[PDB]
């Protein structure tokens, strides 16, 4: 892989978008498989 | 379960028996 | 005899449509210039030589056992539990269910794990200069100076012929339903 | 000067004959804009897929595994979509194609020939001249099978008959 | 129970909310044929509504006279899972984020061009840092006690008073 | 200059045959972006946990502790049926073992700060079975091969348990195709 393309991929907007999409996908899949978690079950 | 590796007739159907029945069909 | 350049060694090719590769050294017994797929260029020669010898000796014992059990010769009392038939496959399954082949598996595996694995490992690692198939077994004393070949070469050739014979006999028994002879 | 295959077309400047099977055939000028290493990797991958596909149409209709039902190969795609074998084949092809991505990156760095996967376990190419000869044979069979697989699939779509039955009558 | 509220599994208004939601989905279900994908989607929504109301009724949540669960956040252990334990989970994740960001800032200060490290992230080093954040309370406290977290007042710029 | 495991790829830098199990297999370039010491320590940890895990997934079916809570032949059922305070004790003890065995250097910035710290060398040799110099490289090769085989085996055993709802040995004895 070209080092310049990797350096572009390491820029703040690209990494910001990828990390926030990754985080959003975690929240979405957690709420898909474990919905309606108003509380911590104890 | 008191059966063998291959050629079992009863409630014992092993993976080798599954391979053999798959080949002989 | 060892017949280097007639039966073995460099320059011998029994199947000349596939030329003898440059990889074969000619030191190994049974070197008759047959490696069309060039396996000798990259495999370890001691390991595959010992594997050829082990497959061959197993097939020789297999041919002798298959023929003596398909003709009808049996040990005393051996017909009763193992069935009074002559079919080798049913003999295998009957002796498995009796437990005889479990005992054979246990002892052959014990021998193979206890000395076979260390012999192969020390031969490959270069700690004993042990030759392939050399388990130092000569109780009756038949090769001392004739060991170079006319013992080794005849062993490997009979091994290969037994391999082909046992394979043929098994698949013929499958297609025909009747044991050999 | 001019193309060796098409005598009235000029030779494409990037087709200098370094790649085996070059007859100077590129009238649309794909090699004038795109990297020829990528194009040759694509050509060989498409062709090898097509060669395996044509051999699969011949054997897979001559013989069928006992643990599978019998059907036509075009209907076998639709059947194995639902059965789950097609997902397995797609997954394993994708898994190999990840290292194909790595191999393509190695080709773009000039450290790998555009078709060389170093896969010759039977040692069939001994010396150089054999390797060029088998390269020309592989490229020709790749292009030929690329045409032939489309022939097989489209002719099955029109006649609803497999190749070997289509040979026997009309 | 607490603050005059009743448990949701015995509140009649909680049951009325559940019945109203199920009826509102069922009157939409009535206009579609059985086996159609809208019918299956609506029945799945009905199942999710029923499961959610059952789970909320069996969780010890308290419902007011409106009919909705009311959270207790005064520190009592019978309702620690409504605010306190989600709070601990947030505080762990947030301290992780703060610790790894501070560590990356202090690494970037050592680089040849720090601002380039700010706009173009050193991804392996940043991934090392985000791996380090699982033990952030002990690491941050040891950073504090060794004088490496707080800087003295004579080394910070301030405006004229 | 080409990788031995993958002959169509160039040899990865920082892989030079020094470590045990090094066959030049790193097509994705993990060792070109991350340090080999952390990767080897992680590989040994994943492999050792999987050695214990595969051995458990086979043994717990055959041998149980007494009691109803320990009577599940299938390991994914034994995860839930075992007493919860015991499994939380297991979690806490593993945490203490990870804390003390790495000598308070647990992270990607402070583990291997001591130059004497070797990847996967926690100092663990209770019976001193490593007292042999020429045995060492073969021992490390055997350990990493057992760990890699255990990773593949335990991964397969868990997901086949999910598919079949059967413990591994009795799945092999009572096999049902999908
Ligand atoms: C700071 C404010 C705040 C807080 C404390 C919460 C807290 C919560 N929200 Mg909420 N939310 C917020 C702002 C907030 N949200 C905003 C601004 C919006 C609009 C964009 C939403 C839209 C929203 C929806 C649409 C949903 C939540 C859900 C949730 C719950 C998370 C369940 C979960 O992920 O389990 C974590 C599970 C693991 C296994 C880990 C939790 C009670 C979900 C829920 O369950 O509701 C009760 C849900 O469905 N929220
Ligand atoms: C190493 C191979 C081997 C050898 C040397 C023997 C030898 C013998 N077996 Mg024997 N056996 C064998 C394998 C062998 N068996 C196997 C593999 C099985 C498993 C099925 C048996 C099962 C078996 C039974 C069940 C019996 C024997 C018996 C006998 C004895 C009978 C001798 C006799 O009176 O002549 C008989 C000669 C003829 C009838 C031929 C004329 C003899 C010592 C018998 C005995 O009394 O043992 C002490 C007996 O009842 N064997
Ligand atoms: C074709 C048969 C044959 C021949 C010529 C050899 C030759 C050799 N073997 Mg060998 N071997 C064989 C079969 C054979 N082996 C089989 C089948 C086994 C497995 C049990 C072994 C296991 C073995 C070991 C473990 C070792 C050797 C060794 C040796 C070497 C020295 C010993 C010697 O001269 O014995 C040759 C002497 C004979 C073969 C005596 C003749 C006995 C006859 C053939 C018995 C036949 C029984 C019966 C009639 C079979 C027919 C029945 C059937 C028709 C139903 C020599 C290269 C030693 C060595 O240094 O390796 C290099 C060694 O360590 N061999
Ligand atoms: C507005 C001020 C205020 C504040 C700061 C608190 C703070 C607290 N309350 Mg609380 N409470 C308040 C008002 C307040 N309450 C009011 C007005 C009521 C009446 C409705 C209650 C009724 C109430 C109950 C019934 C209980 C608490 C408890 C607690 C403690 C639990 C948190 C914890 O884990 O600590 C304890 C743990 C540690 C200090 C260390 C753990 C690590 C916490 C100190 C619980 C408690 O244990 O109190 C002592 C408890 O059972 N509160
Ligand atoms: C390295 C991350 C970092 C850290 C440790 C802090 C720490 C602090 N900030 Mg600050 N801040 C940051 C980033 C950070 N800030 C950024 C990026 C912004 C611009 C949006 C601000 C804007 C900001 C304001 C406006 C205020 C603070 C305040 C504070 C203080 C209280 C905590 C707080 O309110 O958090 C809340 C923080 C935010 C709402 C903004 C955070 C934005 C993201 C989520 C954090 C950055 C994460 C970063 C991308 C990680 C990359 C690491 C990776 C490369 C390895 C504390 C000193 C407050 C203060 O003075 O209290 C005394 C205050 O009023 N900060
Ligand atoms: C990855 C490891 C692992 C995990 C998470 C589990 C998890 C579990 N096992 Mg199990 N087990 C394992 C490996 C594992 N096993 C191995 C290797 C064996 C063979 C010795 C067993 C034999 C075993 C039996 C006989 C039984 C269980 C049972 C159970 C369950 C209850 C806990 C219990 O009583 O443990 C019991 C644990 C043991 C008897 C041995 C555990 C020893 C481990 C491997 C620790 C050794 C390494 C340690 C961390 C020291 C290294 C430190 C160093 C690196 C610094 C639980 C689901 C019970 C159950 O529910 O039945 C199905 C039960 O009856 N286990
Ligand atoms: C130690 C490795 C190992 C072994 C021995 C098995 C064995 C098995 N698995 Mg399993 N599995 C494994 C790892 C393994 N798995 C891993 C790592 C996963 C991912 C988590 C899975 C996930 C998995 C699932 C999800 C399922 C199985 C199933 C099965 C069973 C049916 C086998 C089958 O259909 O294969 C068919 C595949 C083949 C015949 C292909 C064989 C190809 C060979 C290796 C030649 C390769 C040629 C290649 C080009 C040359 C390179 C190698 C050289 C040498 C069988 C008992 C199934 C089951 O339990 O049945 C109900 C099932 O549903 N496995
Ligand atoms: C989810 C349910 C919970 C399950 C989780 C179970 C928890 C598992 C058991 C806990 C095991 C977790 C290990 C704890 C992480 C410690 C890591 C660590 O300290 O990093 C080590 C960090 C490293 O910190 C760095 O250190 C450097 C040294 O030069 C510099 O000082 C740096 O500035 C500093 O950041 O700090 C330490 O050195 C401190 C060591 C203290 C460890 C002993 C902990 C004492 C136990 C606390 C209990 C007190 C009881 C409460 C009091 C009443
Ligand atoms: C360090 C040393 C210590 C030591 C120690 C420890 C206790 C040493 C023990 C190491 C042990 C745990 C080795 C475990 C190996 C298991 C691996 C190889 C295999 C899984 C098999 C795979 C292939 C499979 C599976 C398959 C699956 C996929 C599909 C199924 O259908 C079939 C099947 C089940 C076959 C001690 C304490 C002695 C002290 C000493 O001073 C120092
Ligand atoms: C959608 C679908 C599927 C499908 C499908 C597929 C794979 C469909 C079709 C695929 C392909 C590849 C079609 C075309 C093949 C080749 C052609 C036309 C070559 C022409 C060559 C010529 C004219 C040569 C000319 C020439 C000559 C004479 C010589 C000189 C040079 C030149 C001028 C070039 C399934 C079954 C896989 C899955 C699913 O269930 C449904
Ligand atoms: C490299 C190496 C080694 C090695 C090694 C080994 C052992 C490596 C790898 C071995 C194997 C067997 C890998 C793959 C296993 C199977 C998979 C992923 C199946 C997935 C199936 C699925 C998702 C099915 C899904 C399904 C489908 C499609 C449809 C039906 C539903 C369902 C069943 C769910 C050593 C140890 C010798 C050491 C050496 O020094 C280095």
């Amino acid at each position: 892989m070209d080092s310049n393309f990797l350096k572009y991929l390491s820029t703040a907007p690209v990494l910001f978008t990828v990390w926030l999409s990754f985080t959003a996908s975690f929240i979405i899949e957690a709420n898909r498989f474990f919905p309606d978690m108003l509380y911590f079950p104890m | 379960d008191g059966c063998g590796a291959y050629a079992n007739s009863g409630s014992c159907h092993t993976f080798l028996d599954e391979i053999g029945d798959a080949l002989k069909a | 005899l060892y017949k280097d350049g007639k039966m073995q060694g460099k320059g011998v090719n029994i199947i000349p449509v596939f030329a003898r590769p440059d990889s074969l050294d000619g030191t190994i017994p049974g070197d008759q210039g047959f490696d069309p797929f060039g396996f000798s260029s990259w495999v370890n020669m001691k390991f595959v030589s010992e594997a050829e010898i082990k497959h061959g000796r197993l097939a020789m014992l297999a041919f002798a056992g298959i023929m003596v059990e398909s003709i009808g010769i049996s040990f005393p009392g051996a017909t009763s539990i193992l069935g009074d038939s002559k079919d080798i496959f049913e003999i295998h399954n009957k002796a498995v269910e009796s437990g005889a082949m479990g005992q054979i598996l246990l002892w052959v595996g014990f021998i193979e794990a206890c000395v076979g694995v260390p012999a192969m490992n020390e031969m490959l690692s270069g700690e004993t200069s042990r030759m392939p198939g050399d388990f130092g077994f000569d109780p009756l004393g038949l090769g001392k100076g004739d060991k170079l070949a006319r013992k080794q070469l005849v062993e490997v050739t009979n091994g290969r012929l037994a391999m082909l014979a046992v394979s043929g006999i098994v698949h013929h028994t499958i297609i025909t339903g009747k044991g050999p002879l | 000067d001019f193309s060796a295959a098409v005598p009235f077309l000029k030779r494409p400047t990037n087709l200098d004959g370094q790649y085996i099977g070059d007859v100077g055939f590129d009238p649309l000028g794909f090699s004038d804009v795109f990297d020829l290493r990528v194009l040759r990797e694509a050509e060989l991958k498409h062709g090898r897929f097509a060669m395996l596909a044509t051999l699969g149409f011949i054997v897979q209709e001559l013989y069928t595994f006992p643990f599978f039902p019998k059907m036509a190969p075009v209907d076998a795609h639709d059947y194995f979509v639902k059965q789950g074998g097609g997902s397995q084949i797609i997954f394993w092809i994708s898994f190999v194609e990840l290292f194909g991505v790595v191999a393509l990156f190695e080709t773009l760095q000039g450290k790998r020939e555009p078709g060389d996967f170093a896969f010759d376990p039977l040692g069939l190419a001994k010396d150089e001249a054999t390797l060029e000869r088998y390269r020309l044979a592989e490229v020709k069979h790749a292009r030929l099978a690329m045409i032939a697989i489309g022939g097989f699939i489209h002719q099955y779509w029109v006649t609803k008959q497999t190749v070997l039955e289509q040979l026997g009558n009309f | 129970d607490v603050a005059g509220l009743t448990p949701c599994g015995e509140s009649k208004e909680f049951a009325r909310r559940l019945d109203g939601s199920v009826k509102k989905l069922q009157t939409r279900l009535k206009k579609y044929e059985a086996g159609t994908p809208p019918a299956l989607a609506l029945q799945k929504q009905i199942d999710k509504t029923k499961n959610r109301f059952d789970r909320y009724g069996k969780a010890g949540l308290l419902c007011g006279t409106d009919g909705l669960p009311h959270l207790i956040a005064d520190g009592r252990w019978s309702h620690s899972g409504e605010f306190v334990i989600p709070g601990l989970f947030f505080l762990y994740v947030a301290g992780w984020i703060g610790w790894v960001g501070r560590s990356y800032v202090l690494f970037a200060r050592t680089a040849d061009k720090p601002t380039e490290k700010e706009i173009i992230i050193d991804v392996p080093v940043a991934l090392s840092f985000v791996s380090t954040g699982f033990i952030w309370p002990f690491s941050a406290f040891k950073e504090f006690t060794s004088g490496n977290l707080i800087v003295p007042a004579d080394e910070i710029t301030v405006s004229p008073r | 200059a080409k990788s031995k495991a993958v002959p169509f790829l160039s040899q990865p830098e920082a892989l030079d045959g020094s470590m045990a199990g090094d066959v030049g297999f790193d097509p994705f370039g993990f060792s070109s972006n991350f340090d080999l010491k952390w990767l080897r320590e992680a590989e040994l940890k994943h492999g050792r946990i999987c050695m214990l895990a595969a051995t458990g997934c086979l043994v717990q079916e055959v041998v149980h502790l007494p009691g109803e809570a320990f009577s599940q032949k299938m390991a994914l059922n034994a995860w839930a049926a075992a007493p919860r305070g015991g499994m939380i004790s297991i979690l806490v003890a593993i945490g203490l073992i990870e804390l003390i065995s790495n000598r308070f250097a647990l992270t990607a910035t402070d583990m291997f700060a001591n130059p004497n710290r070797v990847p996967g060398d926690l100092g663990f040799d209770p019976l001193s079975l490593g007292g042999n110099g020429a045995n060492r490289a073969r021992m490390e090769l055997a350990e990493i091969t057992h760990g890699r085989a255990a990773m593949m085996g335990f991964s397969g055993m868990v997901h086949q348990m999910l598919v079949s709802k059967q413990a591994p040995i009795e799945q092999l004895m009572h096999f049902k195709a999908v």
